[PDB]
DNA sequence: CAAGCATAAAAGATCTAAACATAAAATCTGT
DNA sequence: ACAGATTTTATGTTTAGATCTTTTATGCTTG
């Protein structure tokens, strides 16, 4: 069988018997491969424990993200509610991740059932009510340690048969993806079991967007009848700015004065944080990792972060780090300004401490003031809150003062931390496409060897030729007139003699002597780059029963 | 219908499928010295193939072996049911006699109901008027 | 713990798998020190790609615990549901790849699916499975939302080379240009067919008539349960052309047909066996009238 | 331009095959 | 070898996916 054709299909590579001691690194050596082993496995040690450190706290602040957003349900899902058994008690958690374990107290007297349904396991009201009554029945017998059909009447019933109050929370995971028909007729229904007074109910609405949508959908009468009790809850990881900058500070922490961030990668870590709120503590988390790896990565000084392996310094290092421009404007030169530990960090935790402390100020990102102050208008981002006017004085902040930052430092001026999380996919694909004389490089050194060593520089590769044509086209192109066209820009007689150039196959030469085998071989690239067009979704066809005319889909930039 | 077959050559009771398989061993394997003819009357074979076109090619093809000693009476309405169900290589790979019914005309009728009361037909009766 | 991603005009499946196989595999095998770490690449331009299947050779690699009986709950989905449960077990192992879960053509017809991207961004945030994948659309990243964005945590890559793609255009015709019946999969399966075995092409020839005879007997329709073959019919039919004398060879030899998807094997309401080709009647006489009628 | 004229695609009726599910009789396994 | 463990036949119950059919949102098109 061909293994291509397959799909899924397993397979066991055979690893060479040859191997060494500690070859195995993914860290490569620099400096066209002269740095001794002995500095890549420092750098892989150093890289690694200060990944452990960063991620240990980055850890602990998610932990305590998770513990007092669930102590602060938990504590509004009761709150002593003196409020008549006539309705149940409603908590919308605002813009929330479907992701947490609300925590349901034991109580003596009374099962605490958490019923959690998604909008994949709701269909319909009858499914809904199946779930949620099979979960209860199954928390209770599991809690408890015959058989009862699956309707409401179990809960009509509960008291007799397990002896036990209820209180049934109900969890909807994704409250706008259910189509609110049913999620209103399920309230409705759920409305219906207020006859018992033994049996409390809890909803739990994880709203995304507002409440604007659950007004606008839900009907009048449900929303009168959620309103006797409701709790508007504000759950988020990117409210209050209290989280971020907490990572951010540990992050800092993490690299103290033995690295510096740059100007531009702050300003590229807000401009990235601002453009998504759903998701924001994680795409921090990941832009910050990458950019750690990357500079451990491909800089070379990162070994000589620590004093101890200053000394370490060799021919190569000095020569290579003789070009540095801050050397230029300006063994143990360098250790003289770079154990001068960075007072940036250190002034910067101290501010956002004294501001949250005792000025009455929360609402502030770290990360903006650390951006403000990196580039020097500290003032300009102080005056805003028109508070701290008395303390101004005691706030002052020396400029920066520091030499030989360049090769310590976290940037992105290769373009790869922009390219390489977000990149302009689009953009980079019609880039690539449109100039795809910097893709493949352009070699003349062995065209001599190769078969084709005059027709590959003449001519463009097939497909970017005819995206050429394709951007300058019209809306609708009819395939004959492009095809016309792609062939008049090809060259004519060098096709020929390229298909002359191979004398072991024998079907290419007799189709050669046919008058208008360019004339065909033409048609098959060109159908050959329509149809890789067509997967890459660059071109369109309309009906297939006329397949005549075709519509250009994307357009470049 | 292939246990009831079963059920009715062998006393015993199976499935459906171990009618199947049981009725095709004995229909193939177990030599003529040891078996006794069999004759079925599939009557309304229409209902019996239905989405399956498993009954009937199972019947029509048990009475192919040799050693099966097998004269299967299929009965049906619509005279081209096997050309359609089977196809036609395999309605052609099985020789079975074909037999179409036509509807009585008005004489055979006739001679139907004559026939059915020739004893009451100017028949003399003793009635009493009690 | 970054899954990476392959995105760039030109065929990037030579380039992926000479990177997965020949160089990731061995490495990753010699730093976790003796075999190599398997490799399950997952060609995503054949339409006839399962989540099914392919949850099946996960489970059949890995070999995960099984899911509880509570933990199944009430009808959910039990592919998701052990990934999950895959997640919370491997929460805890030392963070050690043992499978590299190749996904050529990412963004491909069968495999752009929501269940099959769902399936993949679950299995992604598993730290000890590495997912390198290739995507060619231009508006691929439409496929991912933001929480799909997370679990993939993708590290985008750009590789442009210009490779004609020869294998990606086999799936699919070219004379009519791909523009019908582009997600069928009968291309494929007349490719894989033309030469494989004349004896497997006549048993194909015979299951194909006698489909379109049940289909001819039951409009363009898809070859569902309800018109396929009965095995034992099957197995009849074969004896009678002395194609396959017994149950286990006929079983050998159509186990490579089920596993490249050509047919099915299924059991009906009653318990018999059915065996069908999910093809279209009129993709069905075209394979019949193309290549199976020159012999 | 609208009407006419045509094909096309949305909304849903109608249905099936598959995944998920339970259960009673008969078979296959160890002391 | 006798009761438990597994299998085989036989349904019921939801989810995911299919094609037919009807209606109506698109184009084609003179002034």
């Amino acid at each position: 069988f061909a293994d291509a054709q397959r799909s899924h299909y397993t397979v066991y590579p055979s690893l060479p018997q040859s191997n060494k001691n500690d070859k195995h690194i993914p860290f490569v050596k620099l400096l066209s491969g002269k740095e001794s082993e002995v500095n890549v496995e420092k750098r892989w040690e150093l890289y690694h424990q200060l990944h452990s450190h960063f991620h240990d706290q980055v850890d602990h602040i998610i932990d305590n993200i998770e513990a007092d957003l669930k102590a602060e349900i938990s504590d509004l899902l009761y709150s002593e509610t003196t409020q008549k058994r006539r309705c149940f008690n409603t908590i919308f958690l605002l813009g929330s991740d479907s992701t947490t374990k609300i925590e349901l107290k034991d109580e003596s007297s009374r099962y605490n059932v958490l019923i959690e349904l998604t909008p994949k396991e709701s269909p319909n009201v009858r499914m809904m009510l199946r779930r949620s009554m099979y979960k209860l029945y199954s928390a209770a017998d599991a809690e408890e340690h015959n058989d009862v059909s699956y309707d409401l009447s179990l809960v009509e019933n509960f008291k007799r048969l397990f002896g036990k109050d209820l209180a049934m929370v109900f969890n909807f995971k994704d409250v706008d993806s259910i189509n609110f028909n049913t999620l209103d007729n399920f309230i409705i229904l759920l409305k219906s079991a207020f006859k018992y007074d033994h049996v409390k109910i809890s909803l739990i609405f994880n709203i995304n967007t507002n409440l604007s949508n659950i007004e606008k959908n839900l009907r009048q009468s449900t929303i009168r009848l959620l309103k006797r009790n409701y709790h508007k809850l504000d759950v988020s990881s990117n409210k209050g700015f209290k989280y971020g900058n907490q990572i951010f500070q540990s992050f800092l922490d993490t690299v103290d004065g033995k690295l510096n961030l740059s100007d531009r990668f702050v300003e590229f870590i807000l401009s990235k944080m601002a453009n998504n709120t759903n998701h924001n503590l994680q795409l921090l988390t990941k832009m910050l990792d990458y950019s750690l790896m990357s500079y451990f990565f491909q800089n070379a000084f990162s070994v000589f972060i620590d004093p101890v392996n200053v000394d370490f310094l060799n021919d190569d290092y000095l020569k290579i780090l003789s070009r540095c421009p801050t050397f230029m404007f300006f063994e143990e030169f360098f250790v003289e300004f770079l154990v001068r530990e960075n007072p940036i960090n250190g002034h910067a935790k101290f501010v956002a401490r004294f501001l949250e402390e005792e000025l009455n100020i929360t609402n502030f990102n770290l990360i903006e003031l650390y951006h403000n102050l990196l580039i020097g208008k500290l003032d300009s981002y102080l005056d805003r809150w028109s508070a701290c006017k008395e303390y101004k004085d005691r706030l002052h902040f020396e400029p920066i003062d520091t030499i030989f930052q360049e090769l310590f430092t976290l940037d992105n001026r290769s373009g790869l931390l922009t390219q390489s999380i977000f990149p302009s996919y689009k953009s980079n694909i019609e880039d690539n496409l449109l100039s795809w004389e910097q893709v493949l490089p352009s070699l003349d050194k062995e065209n001599y060897d190769t078969l084709s060593g005059d027709l590959d520089k003449i001519m463009a590769p097939v497909l970017g030729q005819l995206f050429k044509l394709y951007r300058e086209a019209n809306m609708t192109i009819n395939i004959y007139d492009f095809y016309i066209a792609f062939r008049e820009t090809l060259p004519k007689e060098e096709i020929l003699n390229f298909i002359r150039k191979d004398p072991s196959n024998t079907k290419l030469l007799e189709l050669a002597e046919t008058p208008d085998a360019f004339d065909k071989v033409a048609l098959i690239l060109f159908m050959q780059a329509i149809f890789a067009f067509e997967n890459m979704g660059l071109i369109k066809f309309q009906s297939t029963k006329s397949y005549d005319l075709v519509e250009k889909c994307v357009w470049r930039g | 219908c292939y246990e009831t077959l079963w059920n009715k050559v062998s006393g015993e009771r199976l499935t459906w499928a171990a009618s199947m398989e049981s009725l095709e061993f004995y229909f193939k394997r177990v030599p003529k010295n040891k078996k006794k003819t069999i004759v079925v009357l599939l009557d309304e074979l229409d209902a019996m193939v239905t989405k399956s076109q498993d009954i009937m090619y199972n019947f029509f093809n048990w009475t192919t072996y040799e050693n099966a000693k097998l004269i299967v009476i299929a009965v049906a309405n619509t005279m081209d049911l096997p050309e359609r169900q089977l196809g036609n290589k395999i309605t052609s790979r099985i020789g079975f006699t074909r037999i179409m019914f036509t509807g009585y005309t008005h004489e055979e009728l006739k001679n139907i109901i004559d026939l059915r009361l020739k004893g009451l037909n100017d028949s003399f009766f003793y009635v009493d008027t009690k | 713990g970054f899954s990476l991603l392959f995105y760039g005009v030109g065929s990037k499946r030579n380039f992926l798998e000479e990177f997965a196989i020949d160089y990731l595999s061995p490495k990753i095998a010699y730093s976790q020190l003796v075999n190599s770490i398997p490799c399950l690449i997952l060609n995503g331009y054949n339409p006839s790609c399962n989540y099914r299947d392919v949850f099946k050779e996960i489970t059949d690699l890995l070999v995960p615990a099984e899911l509880t009986r509570s933990e199944t709950k009430y009808w959910g989905n039990h592919v998701i549901l052990q990934i999950q449960k895959m997640i919370d077990f491997y929460k805890n192992q030392p963070l050690d790849i043992k499978l590299i879960l190749v996904v050529h053509n990412l963004d491909g017809p069968s495999i752009r699916k929501n269940t099959f991207q769902t399936m993949l961004s679950f299995l992604s945030v598993i730290r000890q499975i590495a997912i390198v994948a290739s995507t060619d659309h231009i508006y691929a990243p439409l496929l991912w939302d933001n929480m799909k964005a997370q679990n993939y945590n993708f590290v985008f890559h750009d590789i442009s080379n210009f490779e004609p793609s020869t294998v990606e255009s086999t799936f699919q015709d070219v004379m009519k240009m791909g523009k019908s019946d582009t997600s069928s999969g009968a291309e494929g399966a007349k490719y894989v067919l033309q030469s494989l075995t004349v004896n497997s092409k006549k048993m194909y020839k015979l299951l194909i008539e006698t489909q379109m005879q049940n289909m001819g007997n039951l409009g363009p329709k898809r070859g569902t349960q309800r018109t396929g073959v009965e095995l034992k019919l099957f197995n009849h039919l074969c004896a009678a052309d002395f194609i396959a004398s017994n149950e286990i060879a006929l079983r050998s030899m159509l186990r490579e047909f089920i596993e490249h998807k050509m047919a099915n094997i299924t059991k009906n309401n009653s318990g018999m066996e059915i065996i069908w080709v999910p093809y279209t009647y009129a993709e069905l006489e075209k394979l019949l009238k193309t290549v199976l009628n020159t012999l």
